[PDB]
């Protein structure tokens, strides 16, 4: 009669002693009926281990509602239990998690928010697969929405990318009013989808246009450049003894790079005149950018400051005058026409280098299609010249950053097409991909990876254009199956693919820097110690990179030895001179010098900060790349 | 805690080279001598914690005591030559020397300690490298290391026995007194940071940082007993 004593009896005794799948049978035909210690271990550690075991065999097994109501009485009985962080995390792998939290999230808003979303946010971006990914950002949108702590739903929309978030916390963070820092990481945390999005949707009402002078290049800036001024004081002998040790045409570069770096004192700024008259033309682009890149402030100044150089008597001098009109302001706008009226000239002109400054700095001020329609005879010219489609290909890269999905659009596919028109001046297949794949940037589920595996696989040349896509398409989930194809093809002939594809390194794991350290440096080929010295990064620069540092500094080739003062002075931010002063003792080239005094100088997921260095992975080449490498916006 | 002034004084003393180039450079001062320092409670870690501010940035040489010269023939200076010149290939170290207490556990320590006397002067090499010397007992070392070895600078650390460990001690009740500054006979900063380390890491397992006196008596007497 009593069969329910019997059943569980039975499944006391094979849980008692071992079993694997016959405990949760007689619980689930038991159909349990009728704080203590036996309930709290018969529950909590039997229902832990047997729902445990029976919603993972369930999971895995079948892919019915018995696993979903004894799911929930697990759920009901660990909220009166109160021990999180274990059940949770146990429960995870069985929407049903948005239906949990939702269920759960009433009154531990702190413990479940913190601890639960701080641990499960980790192993979730380490662990967990995007499509439950997914589900944490719209449960976690959710609890979040309804909770406070607004910040953590700003990540949110820092992952998700959506404007109702946005305008949910404007007017949820705007009905309860410090202000002018969520201004400032407001513009900074935000890409360039939603902020036109939200400045469109807000741009119509905002209904107060209070976030609409927010957010723009005023207020983001605004509260910097007094305190910057007011609070720090700097002294001018750097000014003076870096800006006076310089010679050869080339350490003059570095003092460019001195004028350039600016972040209190003008006075190198404007030390006279002859400085850019006496320097090269590429040091004429670079000195004539170096006025825009300290005037990140105060149009009304900037323009009659930068005026003096517009339309002058050279070329490169109102041609970085325009980059410098690029640079100076990202809101404004207003100097595009004198620049664009004169673009198509498609042979040889002023306006190529303008061009140059002009579509390179609107690209730094930026699914625009009236600038595109404007690139397409830019695109069509293919001049000689490989920045108009270095600059050309990154500015509309950079405008294309953080698409929904990406796109198979005429954009990319005619600069494919063109691409493979002509397959001279390899360099053009080396920095299209840049433009590609930053229009890849932003996918979650895009199958483009694959579309580029099918049409464009042709010669080492467009492979390697192909595993720049596969760069740009594995910014980073639980797909440890291109781990094991990292390590396979790792071991590949061509001497590049290995550079870039396991240079994606410092992307795909940037989060976890645990596992960074690996075996790179034990290899016997330069280009891998050029893979694990990009592989550095510009983090906190803990004892262990320093370590690295200390084997990698020494090294022989120029390309080595000049392209790790960079890492060393990008990875820290007693270390900033001392290594300076073992480069001293190393050196006492051309180039080690200028890179040297450039790291004099500058030593003391946002694609603002990732995007301008894939083009300085290229700094191998003539100093024709020296002229953009100065006016890069990584430098906060 | 209390010895601020001691400490703030060293370090600035220590805190000349690799830091404040602007100066360091144009007035030429580069003193190859380094300190000597030593204490009469020393147990290592109090000279430690003097000379430790050299590592926060800096490559740190440790070498405690004549040892490793003892227990071997008479080798003599033979290994002092090859830390001259691994720290001649190294100048950019501390050469740390500690618990210098050969006759405190006879001849050839005078004519060894003498030839590392005239050769730690720097008869035959500039400023290069920071020595360091630390003992326990002033009274231990021969009268010939006066003029050669102590010209820069040296310090006299009292020892109070009813000040500092009453100072300490009011930090660890402050979270009954002659018995812990009258019992106790050596204190450092290893003490109070590891039964406060391990007080904290004891209040994270019991989730309560109430001290009795007969559980901090039990605590005492394990490293009584330990001993």
């Amino acid at each position: 009669l009593y069969r329910p004593a019997l059943e569980e009896l039975r499944r006391q005794i094979r849980s008692s002693t071992t079993s694997m799948t016959s405990v949760p049978k007689p619980l689930k035909f038991l159909r349990p009926h009728y704080n203590k210690r036996f309930a709290a271990d018969i529950i909590s550690v039997l229902a832990m281990t047997m729902s445990g075991e029976r919603e993972c065999l369930k999971y895995r097994l079948v892919g019915a509602g018995e696993v979903a109501k004894e799911w929930q009485e697990l759920d009901d009985a660990e909220k009166v239990q109160r021990e999180p962080l274990l059940t949770l995390v146990k429960e995870i792998v069985p929407l049903l998690m948005e239906i949990e939290q939702v269920d759960m999230l009433e009154k531990d808003i702190d413990e479940n928010a913190y601890a639960k979303v701080c641990l499960y946010l980790t192993s979730c971006v380490n662990y967990v697969p995007e499509p439950e990914n997914s589900a944490l950002l719209r449960c976690a949108l959710g609890v979040f929405r309804k909770f406070s702590r607004f910040p953590e739903a700003l990540r949110l929309a820092l992952m998700l990318n959506d404007m109702e978030l946005v305008e949910d916390i404007f007017t949820s963070c705007k009905d309860v009013v410090m202000l002018g820092r969520h201004g400032v990481f407001l513009e900074l945390s935000e890409d360039v989808e939603e902020y036109e999005d939200l400045t469109e949707i807000m741009s119509n009402v905002q209904l107060n246009s209070n976030f609409l002078a927010l957010a723009r290049e005023l207020d983001i800036m605004e509260p910097k450049v007094p305190d910057d001024i007011y609070k720090t004081h700097l002294e001018n002998n750097r000014f003076g003894g870096s800006g006076s040790q310089v010679d050869s045409a080339r350490m003059n570069l570095a003092s460019s790079f001195v004028n350039g770096f600016v972040n209190q004192d003008k006075l190198l700024t404007d030390d006279g005149n002859k400085w850019l008259y006496k320097n090269k033309d590429h040091g004429m682009l670079s000195a004539a950018a170096s006025l825009g890149m300290i005037l990140l402030w105060d149009v009304d100044g900037g323009l009659t400051q930068i005026d003096k150089y517009l339309y002058s008597s050279e070329d490169y001098i109102k041609s970085g005058a325009l980059l410098a009109c690029g640079i100076v302001n990202s809101g404004v706008r207003n100097e595009c026409d004198p620049a664009l009226a004169l673009l198509s000239d498609y042979v040889l002109h002023n306006s190529n280098t303008m061009r140059l400054g002009s579509i390179f700095g609107l690209g730094l001020a930026y699914n625009r299609e009236d600038v595109l329609t404007l690139l397409l005879p830019v695109m069509g010219d293919s001049k000689s010249s490989m920045e108009v489609a270095g600059v050309t290909a990154l500015a509309c890269g950079m405008i294309a950053v953080g698409s929904c999905n990406g796109d198979v659009t005429s954009t990319i596919l005619q600069t494919i097409m063109e691409k493979s028109e002509t397959e001279l001046k390899d360099t053009y297949a080396r920095w299209l991909p840049l433009g590609l794949g930053l229009n890849h940037l932003g996918k979650g589920e895009a199958i483009e990876a694959i579309l580029a595996a099918l049409e464009v696989v042709s010669e080492p040349f467009r492979s390697f254009a192909n595993t720049l896509v596969d760069v740009c398409a594995y910014a980073g989930s639980g797909n440890v199956l291109k781990v094991q194809q990292l390590l396979h093809i790792c071991s590949e002939h061509f001497d590049s693919k290995e550079k870039e594809e396991d240079k994606d390194k410092k992307e795909k794991k940037d989060k976890d820097k645990k596992e960074a350290p690996a075996d790179m440096g034990a290899h016997q080929g330069v280009a891998v110690l050029g893979i694990a010295l990009i592989a550095m990064g510009e983090e906190i620069g803990a004892e262990m990179a320093l370590r690295t540092f200390g084997h990698l500094l020494r090294y022989g080739e120029p390309t080595l030895r000049r392209a790790v003062p960079l890492a060393l002075a990008l990875i820290s931010v007693s270390h900033d001179a001392d290594p300076e002063v073992s480069y001293n003792s190393i050196f006492a080239a051309r180039l080690a010098a200028m890179l040297r005094q450039l790291a004099q100088y500058h030593a003391k997921k946002g694609t603002l900060t990732l995007c301008p260095y894939h083009s300085d992975r290229q700094l191998m080449s003539q100093v024709a790349v020296a002229g953009l490498l100065t006016v890069l916006v990584s430098f906060l | 805690g209390g010895l601020d002034n001691q400490i703030q004084e060293i370090k600035e003393s220590v805190e000349l080279p690799l830091t404040h180039p602007e100066y360091y450079e144009e007035m030429g001062i580069k003193p190859p001598k380094g300190v000597i320092l030593y204490g009469p409670p020393g147990t290592g870690k109090t000279l430690l914690a003097k000379a430790v501010a050299n590592q926060t940035s800096a490559t740190f040489l440790r070498v405690v005591g004549s040892e490793l010269i003892q227990k071997y023939l008479g080798d003599g200076p033979k290994l002092v030559r090859e830390l001259f010149r691994v720290a001649e290939e190294h100048a950019p170290s501390i050469v740390f020397i500690d618990e210098i207490d050969a006759i405190g556990t006879e001849r050839e320590i005078q004519r060894t300690m003498l030839e590392l006397l005239n050769q730690l002067d720097g008869f035959d090499s500039r400023g290069d490298v920071k020595v360091i010397m630390a003992t326990n007992r002033i009274e231990t070392l021969d009268p010939a290391l006066i003029r050669p070895g102590r010209i820069d600078r040296k310090i006299e650390f009292p020892l109070p026995d009813e000040k500092t460990k009453k100072r300490i001690f009011q930090i660890h009740t402050s979270r009954t007194l002659d018995d812990l500054i009258m019992a106790k006979d050596d204190l450092s900063g290893a003490d109070i940071k590891a039964i406060c380390t391990e007080a904290g890491l004891m209040a994270l397992r019991e989730r309560r940082m109430k001290v009795t006196n007969e559980d901090f008596k039990k605590s005492k007497e394990n490293v009584l007993y330990k001993k």
